[PDB]
């Protein structure tokens, strides 16, 4: 299935790895991968099949009290769909800029370029700046000095967001998806371009340095909480778990297949292509270090812009750079567009199933899809302004990643493992797929996953360190509060639902608890 | 898993009722699904019913869907099969088998008890 | 019910000679959901082959299994004196479980 490769792999993993110093990210990344990553991904898919309904309705058949998990999930996809599409706007802008005789980021001789620029080759023939980096910052981004200075709304980027959103609306409205012969090209094209990029990176005259930085752990980094949540939550983000889409995916259709084998096959492959595409990014960074005569830790931005700094450099050192630059962004667009369709479609399905009486009562569903895209487009405008990067960084860290995913993951395992009961869950899976989860799955939900999620959460709070764009910009206090509001918007679902249903139920307290703990309500 | 032993077999008449039992030992009876298999005097094997590990899912053969009731006692580690409308064709030897994993089949079989409805 | 039919009900065999019995299903059966059981005269059946290719704990490597979809069979490299027994094919894909007619090796 195409949704198990995406911008989480080719854009999110390399930047987080680079931000956390590289090889020290891989220790907590693998620990969560098997400890919680795969076991939770199997858990969600079973829930969807077991009920054969949306991510919100299923919990009614498992533990009515904790139905808020479904609400917590649907809000997460709503926030994710707002800022994830912004990456397609940057790719769209790059693609149009690629339709030129010479790529603008190859050299710095234009009006938007600083007087401090020095070409990489001549930089080692001061506080010089590479043309590639400042093209991203000044031309594509026009970075503001801080989040407190929104600046002007970039009209060019606003049109790019409109173009991608329009494509999403028509595709969703008309149900356009890869089902025919085009599936071979759509699925194969990401891996074909990534192999060429990977080969280009390794063959660079300084690839070796980058791959050592990528793989050798600085174990003194593991004494900081940041790398544990960043690594652990990246597993949840990249698997699209805790979003409720996987529950909807299972309910859509599943039969005559071993779900256990499929989930491990999908989950190992999704993680493999992140690790594999890590070499490509770091290999390029290694070469940029020696060419620029600076540390590998400082060559590029320690943020979402890494993918828009490294890969554009790689395409510049290939025969006919324009040809490969075009192919890259029509692979960053198609790989990200298919993902956007799945989560926009899932969000629409999740929302209509709550109020089918009015929205799903007729043709209003078409109007609802336009409304969802419209409001999302307006929300995305905040991240298109000159200071939009700080908003985008804030959204990525908090809106649909970080503690919020841990919050959802902990309750999902806890409810099934202890409240619903592990034995009953294993009993269900026996009926569905014929064999029990086994000790690895049973203990992971019961012990490993709750402990890891809880441990990271406490370890963060005890050793709290505030978010910072790149590695030098400190967010203001109000900005941090806004970020926590986005994360709390999903976490607060579970407690809010619990109290609402405890109040909306008749009888003494204990009767209400017993009634809402028993499934099938 | 070492021992599975059936008991309770005997002679009855048409339209009668009987309760078959199968004690289990050597393994955690609660965590393994149990099934009943029937072997007619012609040596033909016929499936009767199966009960999940926890007893929440119970299934019956078409011939005994509305006549036989399957139950288990996890605390006592004993498997029970109840017949209420035994017919003339119900005479056979009954075996209790462990069927936890569908992809692996019945790992172990009991000694079995003969039932006749003469 | 997913009726399972075994063609060679009776197979007279001499020691050393290889034999093979074919089990046919009236409906689609998964590869992992078909198993073979051996039953010796006056004894309860014992699992022999599962997943259509995997040998049980006690069955020697002498036996092997093959098949998929709607036709399944197992073969014996060299029938020994201890191989004289009745073999039944069973399907687990559908829940109204059905056992094959059974093929009895009389020698
Ligand atoms: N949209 C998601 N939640 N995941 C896609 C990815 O793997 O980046
Ligand atoms: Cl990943």
């Amino acid at each position: 299935a195409g949704g198990f490769v995406g911008l989480g792999n080719v854009w999110r993993f390399p930047y987080l790895c680079y931000k956390n110093g590289g090889g020290a990210f891989l220790i907590p990344y693998f620990i969560f991968l098997f400890g919680s990553g795969l076991p939770v991904f199997f858990l969600e898919i079973i829930i969807g099949q077991y009920t054969s309904e949306g991510g919100i309705t299923c919990w009614e058949k498992i533990c009515p009290l904790f139905s808020g998990i479904g609400y917590a999930s649907v809000v997460i996809v709503s926030l994710l769909n707002v800022y994830y599409i912004v990456i397609l706007a940057w790719a769209t802008y790059y693609l149009f800029q690629s339709f030129q005789k010479e790529l603008p980021w190859a050299h710095c001789n234009h009006s938007w370029n600083t007087p401090h620029c020095m070409e990489d080759t001549m930089r080692k023939n001061t506080n010089f700046t590479s043309p590639v980096i400042e093209f991203w910052e000044r031309n594509v981004l026009s970075l503001s000095p801080g989040i407190d200075h929104p600046g002007s709304l970039k009209w060019d980027l606003a049109l790019c967001l409109l173009l991608v959103w329009l494509v999403c609306f028509f595709c969703i409205w008309k149900g356009v998806r890869s089902t025919g012969k085009v599936v071979y090209f759509t699925a194969t094209f990401p891996f074909a371009m990534l192999l060429v990029l990977l080969v280009r990176g390794l063959t660079l005259p300084g690839a070796g340095a980058g791959i050592k930085f990528y793989l050798y752990p600085d174990i003194t980094r593991l004494e900081d909480p940041q790398v544990w949540i960043d690594a652990g939550t990246q597993i949840f983000f990249s698997y699209a778990i805790c979003l409720g889409a996987m529950t909807s995916l299972g309910s859509y259709n599943k039969y005559h297949n071993n779900v256990y084998r499929d989930c491990m096959l999908l989950g190992c492959l999704n993680s493999g292509t992140s690790f594999v595409s890590g070499f490509a990014i770091f290999s390029i960074l290694g070469f940029m270090a020696q060419e620029q005569g600076v540390d590998i830790a400082d060559v590029a931005e320690s943020g979402p812009g890494l993918a828009f700094i490294a890969y554009p450099k790689a395409v510049t050192m290939m025969p006919l750079p324009t040809f490969w630059s075009i192919l890259f962004f029509i692979m960053l667009l198609l790989l990200g567009l298919d993902s956007q369709f799945v989560e926009v479609e899932g969000q629409i399905t999740s929302l209509v199933d709550l109020y089918p009486s009015f929205l799903r009562k007729g043709y209003r569903r078409e109007i609802f899809i336009a409304f969802v895209c419209s409001i999302s487009y307006l929300l995305g405008l905040t991240m298109v302004t000159e200071g939009g990067m700080y908003v985008f960084q804030l959204f990525d860290y908090y809106a649909a990643s970080g503690v919020c995913l841990l919050w959802v993951a902990f309750f999902e395992c806890f409810v099934i493992a202890w409240i619903y009961g592990g034995n009953r869950f294993s009993e269900d899976i026996r009926d569905m797929i014929g064999f029990p989860p086994g000790p690895w799955m049973k203990y992971s939900w019961a012990v490993i996953t709750p402990v890891l999620c809880v441990g990271c959460f406490i370890f963060s709070l005890v050793k709290y360190v505030p978010l910072t764009y790149n590695k030098t910009y400190v967010y203001p206090n109000w900005a941090i509060g806004l970020g926590w509001s986005l994360a709390l918007s999903s976490m607060l679902c579970v407690p809010l639902v619990i109290v609402i249903r405890l109040c909306q139920t008749e009888g003494p307290f204990l009767v209400r608890v017993k009634y809402l703990l028993t499934p099938r309500e | 898993e070492v021992q599975l032993v059936e008991s309770g077999g005997g002679l009855v008449k048409p339209g009668g009722s009987l309760k078959l039992s199968c004690a289990a030992s050597g393994f955690t009876f609660s965590s393994y699904a149990m099934s009943w298999v029937r072997q007619s005097p012609e040596k033909r094997l016929e499936w009767v019913a199966e009960i999940s590990s926890g007893g929440r899912y119970i299934y019956y053969s078409d011939t005994v869907t509305g006549r036989f009731t399957i139950s288990r006692d996890n605390a006592r580690n004993i498997l029970h099969l109840e017949m209420s409308s035994l017919r003339s064709e119900d005479t056979a030897m009954y075996y209790c088998a462990r069927g936890e994993v569908r992809q692996r089949g019945f790992d172990y079989w009991g000694q079995g008890t003969t039932l006749t409805v003469s | 019910e997913n009726v399972l039919t075994q063609s060679p009900a009776i197979m007279s065999t001499s020691p050393g000679e290889k034999v093979t019995m074919t089990c046919r299903a009236s409906s689609s059966v998964g590869s992992s959901y078909l198993h073979w059981y051996q039953q010796k005269s006056g004894a309860s059946p014992k699992l022999w082959i599962y997943s259509t290719s995997n040998l049980a704990s006690g069955v020697p490597a002498r036996f092997s299994g093959s098949g998929s979809g709607t036709s399944y069979s197992l073969t014996i490299s060299s029938v020994e004196a201890e191989d004289a027994a009745t073999y039944y094919c069973q399907q687990f894909s559908g829940y109204p479980l059905t056992f094959g007619s059974g093929t009895k090796l009389e020698m």
